[PDB]
This record gives structure tokens, C-alpha cells and sequence, in this order.
């Protein structure tokens, strides 16, 4: 103050799954 | 009226143009994976066809050998 | 033993192990949480890029790739709970953003989700001005915040009131420090063109120096000299000190004389 | 600390079943559909897609059709969304003829929920939204042929009951769902297949998206991108004409009453007015009465 | 051009249909021969 002069593991599992699916899908968009 | 006909014509032209232009773009690996998968599907299906044909021919041959 | 008779392959195997540890795949499948490991690994790879001069491009590339993994994983969320657990971890105890800016992950803090959370906490108490039309109303609000005596009286006499809760919001502290700086410049200019003003300027610069004292006391001297604007601020306040002490010495001498 | 899906890989028989259903080994799955112990959910894979899910993943129409005749499958809505995403019209049409989908399950929570929680693709998104995102035209025609109009997103400053309830305790997802609805409404497909005329709707939508980009400071890049895409749709549709009548009905609508160009310059559609066809019409009206000087040699005679 | 991949896919499916029809006609001929052989006995 300057006036004057558990849930964690489940969230992480969900995000990691999302990231893996996203990367696997994006690898298909690249060139041949 | 004329308005609806003109709009129908232009919309049809635009849809055909977009569908044709989507083919000019670069290739997606999903298409090669899909072609590969359909090739393997065809392989399995033709193997099953050859197997059923061999079974039918064997049944006919067993019948012909038992008739004699 | 692998340094002697085995040189130039020890550095190569080291860079290979660091290239493998820094892949998105291994970082996403090995550890419990990837975010903290990735940030700390990025900082370690940067430090080793600075230490070992050769192959600097390679370590730079690896640590940039790790920054990009972190930013992507943060971007892929869709809920409030997720962005909160990412930005903080197990809004009290806002730590992972602090470590992110300490390790200098540029694109991490500048993401629209992080920015959204920061602008929700930034206008914390007063929402009627967050949705304000233009910056002209904000200028009007600062001009009306130029009324300091009301604020000081209400703060030290009876806190926890409506105005006591308003002052406990970050935008207020910011605009109040800006107003103090502005009125200091104003007093300077008024004193410029044609005794009380002199002492007021002296008290203001003494307050600035006490603020800087409370500032550099919090951390070690190295953290104090770390920034560059603090050096200029310190030099400026000390110059004011020296000038006013010279004026006071001259005043005392002439007073004794004509006395 | 490697995260997993099941406790342990239980069955080798059904593992082989799943791995043959992945590569489309239709004699194996056909022989095994009727004689096996159980056609369970077989998500032993690291990510956990059901045999139906996995089969749809790789365009196996025979496998999908043989599985839809089992009446004991889950993840159906999820497989439909996935197939819309890829763009395989055969599979989507085959899934739409599955029982239970006769209750108008589109825009009329327990469904789509794969992995017992956290369904992919933004839990506020219906099939038509994904279909408009992925530019699939036949899919849009299919869905709209069964109804399910997209929903209009509410006003930003509106303090209605539902908007207020979803503002408190639901913040940062209200803005996200709003930007999602605006992303879906602004696709070339939906704009070309939904309304009577796309031109007027597109222009006014571009102006509305620009105003909302100016109001809401965050995500400014996204609203800018959307409205630019809509400008480009308008310019393309205008360019695709080939007759005088068409360019007249586009530029004016139902040269007295030259309005749509006026609204275009009022909404600031740069590339619309600067098109060679628009420019041609403007230089035909500009030298209206005297033509002997329109074809003049140089500016010295002017 | 994606048209080439779509065209290759279409020719693959054409080949699939044609070979299925060939297997069907072959099975019909074998069944006719088997019915003749079973009626001769």
C-alpha cells in the first residue's frame, strides 16, 4: 500500500490432453 | 421479381467459385493419411474376398472328390 | 574424465541432451506439470547460452521453442478456472506471472488471456470507469483527484469507508502518484517565475528520497542497481539535496554576517 | 508420473479388435461384432477414443455403418462433431440417420461429453457453429435444411437478465462465447446460404464488428480480422459479375437511388469502391452528358 | 492441387466398387456350378 509522499491434477490432465490433440491435428496442416 | 433471380445467380456463381478455389490450395497431410488408410482397407477387403473364394473352391473340390 | 581426451564431444552430447529434454513431446508427457519445468528450463538454457559463447544460436533456438510451448499451452484454455490455475498455480499468490517476467518470457505475459486477467484485477474495485468512453473522462477524473487534502484526511482519520475502499485499488495509487508528480512540477514552475515554495520543494524531494530508501531497502544492493532509471532518479534527488544544502550554507553564513 | 487413461491395459482380444477397427479391417470387426464377449468402450489408447470415435477419425464408412447397428455405443455426438470438423460428408450423413437424432437435438449437460468431462470444441458450440467455422458448404446446406438457425449475439451494453446473470460468476467466458458467435456469423458460407441477400447483411455486419472492436479494447485483432474478411466477401461477390444488369442491382439495389455505394463509403469499405467494375460505373455516370471529351487524347485538351 | 488428390481418391473408390462387382459375379458363377454339381449327384 503506497499512498503519498485434487483440482490441480485434473486441470493439468485436461490441458495436456487438449495440447496433444492440437499438436497432432496441426501436424497434418503442414506441407507434404 | 428480377431482384431474387439476380441474387440467386450471383450466389450460385460465388459458391462454385469458392468450391473450385479451395482445390488450388496446398495439400494437407490428412489427405495422404486418408488415401493410405483407404489403400489398406482395400487390401484387407480383397484378402477376405480371396479367402472366401478359396473356401468355396475347397468345398467344391471336396464335393467332387467325395463323389468319386 | 570426459573433458580430457574426450573434448568437443562432451559439449556436443550436452547440447544433444538439452535438445531432447526441450521437445514439446517429452515436456508434455514426462513431468507432472510442464509449465514450471518449461519456464525454469528456458531460463537455464538462456544462462548456458550466455556462459558458453559457441553454439549460441542453438541454445537461443531451444529456449525460444520452450517459450513458445508455454505460450501455446496457456492459449489453449477456455475457462476462468483454467487460466487461473495456469497463471497462479496452487487472486492471492499471483506467482507464475511474476516468475514469467523475471525470466523474461515476452509473448507469455502479452497474451490476450493473461492481459484479460490483468485488466480485471487492474480496475479491481471501481468498474464504472473501466468501461469508460474515452480518455477525456479519465483526464477529468485525474483533475478531480488533484484534491489531495480530502483523500489524506479520509485515509488517516477513518479508513474502511466507501472512499477508504476506493483508495485501496491500484488505479487510484497510480493516478495519485501521477498527480503528486504533476503538482511537484507545477510548484517548480511557479517558483521559477515571479520561502514557502522553497521548503515545499525540499519536503517533496525528501519524500521522494524516503520512498527510494524504502524501495532499495527491500532488496539487496545488486537488485537496486539492476535497473537503469533508478540510477538517474537517485542522481537527480541527490543533486537537489546538494543544491539546497549549498543554499542553506550560504544563508547561514550571510545571516551570521548581517547579524 | 506419466498420465494415463485406463488403470491397466486389460484385454488383448479387444485391443486387437480396436487396432483392426483403426486400420479398417472390416472382416475382423464384422466377424467379431456378433461372437465376442463384449463390444465395450475400448479407449485403451493413450488419448481414449472409442471404436466409433477412432473409426470416424480416419474415414472408414463401412466400419461406422457396422458400428451404428450396435445400439450400445457412446460418444455419438462427439463423433459427429469430429466428422463435421474433418469434412467427410458421407460419415456425417450416415450419423444423422441414427435414432435419437430425431428429437431435433440441434439448438432445441450430458451429450457430446467424451472422457466423462471436458468435451472438446468450446462447450458453448453447436454443430452449425463448427460447420460455419470450417467453411464446409455442403455441411451448412445439410444442417440448414433441417433448421437450426444460428443465434443472434446480444448487445454489448445490454443489461438484460440473462446477460447480467452470465456476466457475474461467468465472466471471460461470456466475451469468449460472444466472439465465437460473431466468428461463426461472419463466415462466407453462412453469409451466402442463410439470408435473402448477403450484401447488405455483410456490410452492416462489418460496421457492427468494427464498432465492437473499437468499444471492447481486448481481442481487437480478432474483430479486425473478422470485419476485414467480411469486406473481402463483399468485394469478391461484387467482382464475380459479368453483366450490366448485375452490377447495377449490386451497386444500387431496389442511375436513380444510388445507395449501396453511399453506404459502402460511409462504412469505409476501401476495396469495394476501388474495384474496376464500380470504377467503370462511376466513370460512366461521371462524364454523363458529354462523351466527346471522355475519350479525349490528353489532359492538355482538358 | 487438391483436385488431384480428390481424383485419386475417386479412382480408388471406383476400383473398389469394380472389384466388388467382380467378386460378386465370380461367387454367382461358382454357386451356379456348385448347384449343378450337387444336382448331378
Amino acid at each position: 500500500g503506497k499512498t503519498l509522499p485434487t483440482r490441480y491434477q485434473q486441470i493439468m490432465k485436461r490441458l495436456i490432453k487438449r495440447y496433444v490433440l492440437k499438436a497432432q491435428v496441426d501436424k497434418e496442416n503442414d506441407e507434404v | 421479381t428480377r431482384y431474387q433471380q439476380i441474387m440467386k445467380r450471383l450466389i450460385k456463381r460465388y459458391v462454385l467459385k469458392a468450391q473450385v478455389d479451395k482445390e488450388n490450395d496446398e495439400v494437407n497431410e490428412g489427405e495422404l493419411k486418408e488415401i493410405k488408410q483407404d489403400i489398406s482397407s482395400l487390401r484387407y477387403e480383397l484378402l477376405e474376398d480371396k479367402s472366401q473364394a478359396t473356401e468355396e473352391l475347397a468345398i467344391l473340390i471336396h464335393k467332387l472328390s467325395e463323389k468319386l | 574424465e570426459k573433458q580430457r581426451h574426450d573434448s568437443f564431444s562432451h559439449s556436443r552430447s550436452r547440447i544433444n541432451a538439452y535438445k531432447g529434454l526441450a521437445s514439446p513431446a517429452y515436456l508434455s508427457l514426462s513431468s507432472e506439470d510442464p509449465v514450471l519445468t518449461a519456464l525454469e528450463l528456458s531460463n537455464e538454457l538462456a544462462k548456458l547460452a550466455n556462459i558458453e559463447k559457441e553454439f549460441k544460436n542453438d541454445y537461443r533456438k531451444l529456449s525460444m521453442q520452450c517459450k513458445d510451448f508455454v505460450v501455446g499451452v496457456l492459449d489453449l484454455c477456455r475457462d476462468s478456472e483454467e487460466v487461473e490455475a495456469i497463471l497462479n498455480g496452487d487472486k492471492a499468490s499471483l506467482s507464475r506471472v511474476k516468475l514469467a517476467i523475471k525470466y523474461e518470457v515476452k509473448k507469455f505475459v502479452a497474451h490476450p488471456n493473461c492481459q484479460q486477467q490483468l485488466l480485471t484485477i487492474w480496475y479491481e474495485n471501481l468498474s464504472g470507469l473501466r468501461e469508460q468512453t474515452i480518455a477525456i473522462k479519465c483526464l477529468v477524473v485525474l483533475v478531480v483527484a488533484l484534491g489531495l487534502p480530502f483523500l489524506a484526511i479520509g485515509y488517516w482519520i477513518a479508513p474502511c469507508s466507501r472512499l477508504g475502499k476506493i483508495l485501496r485499488s491500484p488505479f487510484m495509487k497510480f493516478v495519485a502518484h501521477a498527480a503528486s508528480f504533476i503538482i511537484f512540477l507545477g510548484l517548480l514552475v511557479f517558483n521559477a517565475s515571479d520561502t514557502w515554495t522553497e521548503m515545499l520543494i525540499m519536503v517533496w524531494v525528501l519524500g521522494m528520497m524516503w520512498s527510494e530508501c524504502k524501495e532499495l531497502w527491500l532488496e539487496g544492493p545488486r537488485e537496486y542497481i539492476l535497473q537503469l532509471w533508478n540510477v538517474l532518479d537517485f542522481g537527480m534527488l541527490s543533486i537537489f539535496i546538494a543544491a539546497f544544502t549549498a543554499r542553506f550554507l550560504a544563508f547561514l553564513q550571510a545571516t551570521k554576517a548581517q547579524q | 508420473f506419466m498420465f494415463n487413461d485406463r488403470g491397466t491395459s486389460l484385454t488383448a482380444e479387444e485391443e486387437r479388435f480396436l487396432d483392426a477397427a483403426e486400420y479398417g479391417n472390416i472382416p475382423v470387426v464384422r466377424k467379431m461384432l456378433e461372437e465376442s464377449k463384449t463390444l465395450n468402450v475400448n479407449c485403451v489408447d493413450y488419448m481414449g477414443q472409442n471404436a466409433l470415435q477412432l473409426a470416424v477419425g480416419n474415414e472408414h464408412l463401412e466400419v461406422t455403418e457396422l458400428l451404428l447397428k450396435k445400439e450400445n455405443l457412446a460418444r455419438i455426438g462427439d463423433a459427429l462433431l469430429l466428422a463435421i470438423s474433418k469434412g467427410y460428408v458421407r460419415i456425417v450423413e450416415a450419423i444423422l440417420n441414427h435414432p435419437g437424432f430425431a428429437a431435433s437435438k440441434r439448438l432445441t449437460d450430458d451429450f457430446y461429453a467424451y472422457d466423462e468431462d471436458g468435451t472438446r470444441f468450446s462447450p458453448d458450440i453447436t454443430p452449425i457453429i463448427l460447420a460455419a467455422h470450417c467453411q464446409k458448404y455442403e455441411v451448412v446446406h445439410m444442417l440448414l435444411m433441417k433448421g437450426a438457425r444460428i443465434e443472434r449475439p446480444h448487445d454489448y451494453f445490454c443489461k438484460c437478465g440473462d446477460c447480467m446473470e452470465k456476466q457475474r460468476h461467468d465472466s471471460f467466458s461470456h466475451s469468449r462465447s460472444r466472439i465465437n458467435a460473431y466468428k461463426g456469423l461472419a463466415s462466407p458460407a453462412y453469409l451466402s446460404l442463410s439470408s435473402e441477400d448477403p450484401v447488405l447483411t455483410a456490410l452492416e455486419l462489418s460496421n457492427e464488428l468494427a464498432k465492437l472492436a473499437n468499444i471492447e479494447k481486448e481481442f481487437k485483432n480478432d474483430y479486425r480480422k473478422l470485419s476485414m474478411q467480411c469486406k473481402d466477401f463483399v468485394v469478391g461477390v461484387l467482382d464475380l459479375c459479368r453483366d450490366s444488369e448485375e452490377v447495377e442491382a449490386i451497386l444500387n439495389g431496389d442511375k436513380a437511388s444510388l445507395s449501396r455505394v453511399k453506404l459502402a463509403i460511409k462504412y469505409e469499405v476501401k476495396k469495394f469502391v476501388a474495384h474496376p467494375n464500380c470504377q467503370q460505373q462511376l466513370l460512366t455516370i461521371w462524364y454523363e452528358n458529354l462523351s466527346g471529351l471522355r475519350e479525349q487524347t490528353i489532359a492538355i485538351k482538358c
